[PDB]
RNA sequence: GGGGGGAACCUGGGGAACUGAAACAUCUCAGUACCCAGAGGAGAGGAAAGAGAAAUCGACUCCCUGAGUAGCGGCGAGCGA
RNA sequence: CUGUUGGGAAGCAGCGCCAGAGAGGGUGAAAGCCCCGUAGGCGAAAGGUGGGGGGAUAGGUGAGGGUACCCGAGUACCCCGUGGUUCGUGGAGCCAUGGGGGAAUCUGGGCGGACCACCGCCUAAGGCUAAGUACUCCGGGUGACCGAUAGCGCACCAGUACCGUGAGGGAAAGGUGAAAAGAACCCCGGGAGGGGAGUGAAAUAGAGCCUGAAACCGUGGGCUUACAAGCAGUCACGGCCCCGAGGGGUUGUGGCGUGCCUAUUGAAGCAUGAGCCGGCGACUCACGGUCGUGGGCGAGCUUAAGCCGUUGAGGCGGAGGCGUAGGGAAACCGAGUCCGAACAGGGCGCAGCGGCCGCAAAGUCCGCGGCCGUGGACCCGAAACCGGGC
RNA sequence: GUGGAGCCUGGGAGUGAGGGCGCGAGCGAUAACGUCCGCGUCCGAGCGCGGGAACAACCGAGACCGCCAGCUAAGGCCCCC
RNA sequence: GGAUGACCCCAGGCGGUAGGGGAGCGUUCCCGAUGCCGAUGAAGGCCGACCCGCGAGGGCGGCUGGAGGUAAGGGAAGUGC
RNA sequence: GGGCCUGACUGCGAGGCCUGCAAGCCGAGCAGGGGCGAAAGCCGGGCCUAGUGAACCGGUGGUCCCGUGUGGAAGGGCCAU
């Protein structure tokens, strides 16, 4: 049967025009009492998935 | 459609079989027992026809020793002075020569004396 | 020409791999799978473009983003697609969404928004959205942007 | 593009026909290939280890009896178990490009056309329905048998008489298909049936 | 008038587990296997106290599509209008 | 039809004929015209069917105005406990209902995802209803389906023999020949069996019967062997035998030489597996994906279910799908957009070859191939778990 | 320095039990055919070939096929040889 | 070189397990085939010191067998122990 | 040691270190509004290398982006913790 979308990867990821899978940057969800403004602010940008991760996440999006 | 074994087997089979012709008990009569002895025998033959040239070789050097000895040099004496006088006639025709001819064998160790 | 005359092209039709059959084939025995472990048994390894050997995966550990939804679904409201005015060249008088839809530039259920990439043509452009550039762009060629609600 | 000899009571005039110029043989193979395949009826079928009719018992112990270790006698180690990946009814057909077949299609004729070997009528005259008859015609039609020929008309009488010659393969119009064509040496139609030919490369 | 039978199909009343989640309990397998009652050449459903946004449609059934979308989910595995 | 070879003609040869019939199967071998058929036609007194045609019968039928009589009850409705749905307690509506409380008759009531208002949709608590859909014990048609270890478990007297207390399990086993012409009679023998005779084109087609492989057993012949050390062979030379500057068979002596497979750092290994032979025996298929590849068309490409045709003929059908724009959680803006006060900086995006013409191309469609996802998913194997029976 | 070199993109893997030896250390006992790292090598996959009596990894050397031809390597040249 | 594998000339590479790639052989079946081979003998079996091919194999000849077999070129798999 | 102070900034970030991933680390410079200094300038915590925890689920403050026919609301999103 067709294959089924990953929902956890559509939550998390997007596939760009030119097919890179970028993601929200990790480690500000709590604990940031402490951290610096330049860690906050830099934790708030989206980053592009290193490309062997990028390929498996892509193949659990085929119809995006 | 199905595609059953029918003939195929059995004529591969039969093509080691007669390969195994005279080999011993079921070396001759059994498959499996005659793929294995040809298995053998294939590596053999490739190292033996690799080891004919040697061998025989060795049997001209022989021959060539003792007519040598004949005339009071041994043959690696012999075999320098041929290289000295320039000859190069073979230890397969050397031999034969020593054998068929040893009036020309003798002539060839005067050379060889002569050249040192 | 007759049915013995057809062939395909060369490389129209390859033949298949098969393995486990035999040492000269390059592809006997193990039939390419290696020796032991998972992944040669019959039915294999999990799922490679998730799994991870048991650690936390690479996917399950970056952050959800974003509005997902909840029942009852999708709010329905109004869509719209662009196009551009470069599209637009191939036509004479009068350009409609019904129009575009048909020469498949637009997509049935989604209202029409002209966007600016290209050059404007003295057209009656009727469409349920114009962005600033296409307005300057349609106005200044002597074309007329119709507004429909 | 090509002349078309025409056969009428006033004589062999000629039609001009907007054929292909290029006949492209990969592509009437694929078209070949797609109407041996679709008419395929798929209908050989084996037993799984699941669906042969014997208990799913375990045979005998797992261990100390000496011997090799079974399930049930249904699995395909078993003379008389069940098959392995065994043929199951299966549609071969599959959607050929329209595009594909209508050009396949003019170029099956154009072919035909370039050899010399198409011919088109305006009327059978004297056949109504006797294969008799329809030799006569095919006579002076230059139809002697000693080439293989796909008639191509809408008359049903015309159909029914040349029907039984080994070397006559007949179609209605609507009927035109490459296969046929290649699998003939001559190529007969009426004027009718060109008609509506033209009407479907178009 | 009923009773009992009928390969599979159908509806209703009950209803697992292995397995999957690389452990496991929610979850999955699955309202599946199976037991039972009933129907018939079919059975169910059916003529809006409907849909759901169209100022709209107009019983029910069935196929394609919408769509692996909307959503649901130890927001996991997966499930899925 | 004739001739001819042959046991036999349908083969080959001569000369014809039919065909709405040259599908196919037989007949002594290979037949359009010998047989059974095939194309095309024809046929029911009796029983069944009859959704099509015709006829009955049942049943169906106005407008204002007033009256406010009726419009499905332990029901709606609310609360509690659950189920159904995509919805797993969620903001949880809807539909259903085990418990408790419990209405109204249109100015009545239910619904549009808590709730309220507005605006709409519908008329619960009685019942029936063809067709389009499912299945295949049964009959028929057709296979790039099997061909006796295959195909149903069963081509055959099989759900049998046999196994089990029982539920239940569950085989093997097809073929003389064209025709029985199935071998009178004689001979050895108690018979079995054979030897003659005889039949047959053929009898190592003789019924323990087509073909008749291999392991395995034996008879005859050539070479060889009783002082010799061996994974059995191989290289060399010589002897003998055979077929006719060559070759085949055999092996006396000399040289060299640690089976196969598997598993392992490493096996001749005293590690696994195999008595030998024959047959069966393991990487597939569907759908989706990804890349490559052969073509079609190209800012476009393509149809699905169906419908019509065909009876190994194709066509129609644009609903829909992918692509043509991206960025943003979104509102939204758009060759840009998001973060931002920024007109800052950054992220993610945006731009053919020849002489109007070719050619090429985004993309997309179909074929092919590698690999992935979903299924038992390369094949065989547990110990177990569960259900219903015995 | 033109090599079965290197770099870029993409398809397909297998491997993730190593082992001996040399040298450098730790652990061990300045033990182990011990053990754990580093540099190198060979075996693995070269149980193909010569030498080392025999012998995966010591010395010699990278086997496309054929030859009753020649030169060498390690190691040898009294006989077995 | 010649001009596109026409074939020749020079040079170099060619140990190999897991594994990647390439080119072929054969088996069953379909188109080719209302054809063609076949009782002056199909398929299958048994021989062969002969021919072609690197090889898988393919021819040819004798014997057996007694009725089927199937080309160039393509297509599809229950395809090789 | 003392004086004045809150840069233990907000919006970003060329370029790199490290590195399988995900993380971790250094960071000039531009803008906003500041601190100290006459000025040059320095200041995005601490001489430096440890003092730490990805997701999911949920709390709180802000924002006023979504709000299932419409206006609200329920509940979400986003920023911060
Ligand atoms: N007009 C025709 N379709 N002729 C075809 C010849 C015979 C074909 N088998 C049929 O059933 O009709
Ligand atoms: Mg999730
Ligand atoms: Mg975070
Ligand atoms: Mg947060
Ligand atoms: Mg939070
Ligand atoms: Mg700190
Ligand atoms: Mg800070
Ligand atoms: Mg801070
Ligand atoms: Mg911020
Ligand atoms: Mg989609
Ligand atoms: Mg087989
Ligand atoms: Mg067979
Ligand atoms: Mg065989
Ligand atoms: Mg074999
Ligand atoms: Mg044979
Ligand atoms: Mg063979
Ligand atoms: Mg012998
Ligand atoms: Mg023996
Ligand atoms: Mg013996
Ligand atoms: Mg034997
Ligand atoms: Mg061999
Ligand atoms: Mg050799
Ligand atoms: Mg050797
Ligand atoms: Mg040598
Ligand atoms: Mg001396
Ligand atoms: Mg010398
Ligand atoms: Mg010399
Ligand atoms: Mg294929
Ligand atoms: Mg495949
Ligand atoms: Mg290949
Ligand atoms: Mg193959
Ligand atoms: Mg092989
Ligand atoms: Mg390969
Ligand atoms: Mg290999
Ligand atoms: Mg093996
Ligand atoms: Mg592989
Ligand atoms: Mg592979
Ligand atoms: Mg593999
Ligand atoms: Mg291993
Ligand atoms: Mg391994
Ligand atoms: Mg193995
Ligand atoms: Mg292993
Ligand atoms: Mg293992
Ligand atoms: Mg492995
Ligand atoms: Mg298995
Ligand atoms: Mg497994
Ligand atoms: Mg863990
Ligand atoms: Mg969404
Ligand atoms: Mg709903
Ligand atoms: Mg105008
Ligand atoms: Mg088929
Ligand atoms: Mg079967
Ligand atoms: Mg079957
Ligand atoms: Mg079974
Ligand atoms: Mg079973
Ligand atoms: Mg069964
Ligand atoms: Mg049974
Ligand atoms: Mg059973
Ligand atoms: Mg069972
Ligand atoms: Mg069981
Ligand atoms: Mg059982
Ligand atoms: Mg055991
Ligand atoms: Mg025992
Ligand atoms: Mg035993
Ligand atoms: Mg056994
Ligand atoms: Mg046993
Ligand atoms: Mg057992
Ligand atoms: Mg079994
Ligand atoms: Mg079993
Ligand atoms: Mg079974
Ligand atoms: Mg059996
Ligand atoms: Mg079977
Ligand atoms: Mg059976
Ligand atoms: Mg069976
Ligand atoms: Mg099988
Ligand atoms: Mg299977
Ligand atoms: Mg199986
Ligand atoms: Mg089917
Ligand atoms: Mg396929
Ligand atoms: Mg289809
Ligand atoms: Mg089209
Ligand atoms: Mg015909
Ligand atoms: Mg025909
Ligand atoms: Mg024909
Ligand atoms: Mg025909
Ligand atoms: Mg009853
Ligand atoms: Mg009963
Ligand atoms: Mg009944
Ligand atoms: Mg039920
Ligand atoms: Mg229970
Ligand atoms: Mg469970
Ligand atoms: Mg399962
Ligand atoms: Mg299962
Ligand atoms: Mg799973
Ligand atoms: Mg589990
Ligand atoms: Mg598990
Ligand atoms: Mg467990
Ligand atoms: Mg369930
Ligand atoms: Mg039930
Ligand atoms: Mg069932
Ligand atoms: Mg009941
Ligand atoms: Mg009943
Ligand atoms: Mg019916
Ligand atoms: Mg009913
Ligand atoms: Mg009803
Ligand atoms: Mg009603
Ligand atoms: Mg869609
Ligand atoms: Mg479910
Ligand atoms: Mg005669
Ligand atoms: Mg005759
Ligand atoms: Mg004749
Ligand atoms: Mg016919
Ligand atoms: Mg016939
Ligand atoms: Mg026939
Ligand atoms: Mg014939
Ligand atoms: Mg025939
Ligand atoms: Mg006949
Ligand atoms: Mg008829
Ligand atoms: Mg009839
Ligand atoms: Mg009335
Ligand atoms: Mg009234
Ligand atoms: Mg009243
Ligand atoms: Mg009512
Ligand atoms: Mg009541
Ligand atoms: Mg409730
Ligand atoms: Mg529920
Ligand atoms: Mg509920
Ligand atoms: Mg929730
Ligand atoms: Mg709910
Ligand atoms: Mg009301
Ligand atoms: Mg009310
Ligand atoms: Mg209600
Ligand atoms: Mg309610
Ligand atoms: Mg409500
Ligand atoms: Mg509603
Ligand atoms: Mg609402
Ligand atoms: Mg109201
Ligand atoms: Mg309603
Ligand atoms: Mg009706
Ligand atoms: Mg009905
Ligand atoms: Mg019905
Ligand atoms: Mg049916
Ligand atoms: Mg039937
Ligand atoms: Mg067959
Ligand atoms: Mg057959
Ligand atoms: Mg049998
Ligand atoms: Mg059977
Ligand atoms: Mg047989
Ligand atoms: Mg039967
Ligand atoms: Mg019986
Ligand atoms: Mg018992
Ligand atoms: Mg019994
Ligand atoms: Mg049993
Ligand atoms: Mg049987
Ligand atoms: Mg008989
Ligand atoms: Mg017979
Ligand atoms: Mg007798
Ligand atoms: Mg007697
Ligand atoms: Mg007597
Ligand atoms: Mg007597
Ligand atoms: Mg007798
Ligand atoms: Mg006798
Ligand atoms: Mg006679
Ligand atoms: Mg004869
Ligand atoms: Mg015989
Ligand atoms: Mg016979
Ligand atoms: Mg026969
Ligand atoms: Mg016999
Ligand atoms: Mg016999
Ligand atoms: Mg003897
Ligand atoms: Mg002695
Ligand atoms: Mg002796
Ligand atoms: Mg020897
Ligand atoms: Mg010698
Ligand atoms: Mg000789
Ligand atoms: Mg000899
Ligand atoms: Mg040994
Ligand atoms: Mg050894
Ligand atoms: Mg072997
Ligand atoms: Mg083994
Ligand atoms: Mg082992
Ligand atoms: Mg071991
Ligand atoms: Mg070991
Ligand atoms: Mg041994
Ligand atoms: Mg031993
Ligand atoms: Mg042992
Ligand atoms: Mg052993
Ligand atoms: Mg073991
Ligand atoms: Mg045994
Ligand atoms: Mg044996
Ligand atoms: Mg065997
Ligand atoms: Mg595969
Ligand atoms: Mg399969
Ligand atoms: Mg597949
Ligand atoms: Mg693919
Ligand atoms: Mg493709
Ligand atoms: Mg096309
Ligand atoms: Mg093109
Ligand atoms: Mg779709
Ligand atoms: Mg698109
Ligand atoms: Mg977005
Ligand atoms: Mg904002
Ligand atoms: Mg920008
Ligand atoms: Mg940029
Ligand atoms: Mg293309
Ligand atoms: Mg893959
Ligand atoms: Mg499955
Ligand atoms: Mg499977
Ligand atoms: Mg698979
Ligand atoms: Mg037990
Ligand atoms: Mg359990
Ligand atoms: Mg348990
Ligand atoms: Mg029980
Ligand atoms: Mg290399
Ligand atoms: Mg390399
Ligand atoms: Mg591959
Ligand atoms: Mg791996
Ligand atoms: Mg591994
Ligand atoms: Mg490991
Ligand atoms: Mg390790
Ligand atoms: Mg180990
Ligand atoms: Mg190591
Ligand atoms: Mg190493
Ligand atoms: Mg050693
Ligand atoms: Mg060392
Ligand atoms: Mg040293
Ligand atoms: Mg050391
Ligand atoms: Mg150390
Ligand atoms: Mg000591
Ligand atoms: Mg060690
Ligand atoms: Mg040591
Ligand atoms: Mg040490
Ligand atoms: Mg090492
Ligand atoms: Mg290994
Ligand atoms: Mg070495
Ligand atoms: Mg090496
Ligand atoms: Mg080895
Ligand atoms: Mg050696
Ligand atoms: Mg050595
Ligand atoms: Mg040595
Ligand atoms: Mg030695
Ligand atoms: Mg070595
Ligand atoms: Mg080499
Ligand atoms: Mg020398
Ligand atoms: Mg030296
Ligand atoms: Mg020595
Ligand atoms: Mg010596
Ligand atoms: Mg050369
Ligand atoms: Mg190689
Ligand atoms: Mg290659
Ligand atoms: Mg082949
Ligand atoms: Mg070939
Ligand atoms: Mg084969
Ligand atoms: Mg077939
Ligand atoms: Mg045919
Ligand atoms: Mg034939
Ligand atoms: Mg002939
Ligand atoms: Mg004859
Ligand atoms: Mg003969
Ligand atoms: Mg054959
Ligand atoms: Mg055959
Ligand atoms: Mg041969
Ligand atoms: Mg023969
Ligand atoms: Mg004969
Ligand atoms: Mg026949
Ligand atoms: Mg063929
Ligand atoms: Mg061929
Ligand atoms: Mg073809
Ligand atoms: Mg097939
Ligand atoms: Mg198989
Ligand atoms: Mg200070
Ligand atoms: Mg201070
Ligand atoms: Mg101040
Ligand atoms: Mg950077
Ligand atoms: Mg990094
Ligand atoms: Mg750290
Ligand atoms: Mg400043
Ligand atoms: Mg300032
Ligand atoms: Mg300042
Ligand atoms: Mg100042
Ligand atoms: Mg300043
Ligand atoms: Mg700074
Ligand atoms: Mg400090
Ligand atoms: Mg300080
Ligand atoms: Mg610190
Ligand atoms: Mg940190
Ligand atoms: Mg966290
Ligand atoms: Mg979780
Ligand atoms: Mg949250
Ligand atoms: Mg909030
Ligand atoms: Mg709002
Ligand atoms: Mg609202
Ligand atoms: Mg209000
Ligand atoms: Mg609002
Ligand atoms: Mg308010
Ligand atoms: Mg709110
Ligand atoms: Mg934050």
């Amino acid at each position: 049967p067709k294959m089924k979308t990953h929902k956890g990867a559509k939550k998390r990821v997007k596939i760009t025009a030119s097919g890179k899978v970028v993601a929200m940057k990790t480690g500000k969800r709590h604990l940031n009492w402490q951290k610096s403004g330049k860690e906050i602010r830099q934790k708030g940008r989206k980053f592009v998935l290193a490309k062997p991760e990028a390929e498996r996440i892509k193949l659990l999006l085929p119809y995006e | 459609p199905r595609a059953k074994t029918g003939v195929v087997r059995r004529r591969k089979h039969k093509k080691i079989l007669k390969l195994a012709k005279g080999y011993w008990g079921l070396r001759s009569k059994s498959f499996r027992k005659a793929r294995e002895t040809l298995f053998a025998a294939g590596n053999y033959a490739y190292a033996h026809r690799k080891r004919r040239k040697r061998d025989f070789r060795r049997l001209w050097i022989v021959r060539i020793n003792a007519a040598c000895r004949q005339h009071g040099l041994n043959y690696s004496t012999f075999i320098h002075g041929l290289k000295k006088a320039g000859i190069e006639v073979d230890r397969k025709n050397l031999a034969d020569l020593a054998v068929r001819e040893p009036q020309v064998f003798a002539e060839l160790v005067e050379r060889a004396k002569a050249a040192q | 020409m007759k049915l013995s005359d057809l062939r395909p092209n060369p490389g129209a039709n390859k033949r298949r791999k098969r393995v486990g059959r035999g040492p000269g084939s390059g592809h006997g025995k193990t039939a390419t799978r290696g020796h032991k472990g998972q992944k040669s048994r019959s039915g294999g390894l999990k799922d490679p473009r998730r799994f991870e050997g048991g650690r936390s995966t690479t996917l399950m550990r970056l952050p959800k983003r974003g509005m997902q939804g909840q029942v009852p679904g999708e709010i329905k409201r109004p869509r719209y697609q662009g196009v551009n005015l470069k599209d637009l060249a191939r036509f004479e008088g009068e350009v409609t969404p019904e129009l575009l839809v048909r020469a498949g530039l637009l997509k049935k259920g989604y209202r029409l928004k002209i966007l600016g990439e290209g050059e404007a043509k003295p057209l009656k452009v009727v469409a349920h959205a114009f962005s600033k550039s296409a307005l300057e762009k349609l106005k200044a060629a002597g074309g007329e942007p119709v507004l429909l609600e | 593009v090509y002349q078309i000899p025409v056969l009428s009571p006033s004589g062999r005039r000629e039609l001009a026909a907007d054929l292909p110029a290029e006949i492209n043989p990969h592509l009437l193979w694929e078209v070949v290939r797609w109407q041996l395949a679709k008419r395929r009826r798929g209908t050989a079928s084996t037993k799984t280890r699941g669906e042969v009719a014997y208990s799913g018992r375990k045979i005998w112990p797992q261990k100390h009896t000496g011997r090799a270790r079974h399930g049930d006698i249904g699995a395909p180690i078993f003379v008389g178990g069940g098959v392995v990946f065994g043929p199951k009814p299966r549609d071969y057909s599959y959607t050929l490009p329209k595009k594909v077949r209508k050009k396949g299609l003019a170029m099956a004729v154009a072919d035909r056309a370039r050899e010399g070997k198409l011919l088109l009528v305006e009327a059978f005259a004297g056949v109504n329905g006797k294969t008799k008859e329809f030799l006569a015609w095919a006579k002076e039609a230059g139809l002697d048998g000693s080439e293989s020929v796909l008639l191509v008309t809408g008359n049903e009488l015309v159909r029914r008489a040349a029907r039984n010659l080994p070397w006559v393969v007949t179609l209605a119009p609507e009927g035109l298909n490459v296969y046929d064509i290649v699998r003939t040496e001559r190529l007969v139609m009426d004027l009718d049936a060109w008609e509506v030919f033209q009407n479907r490369i178009g």
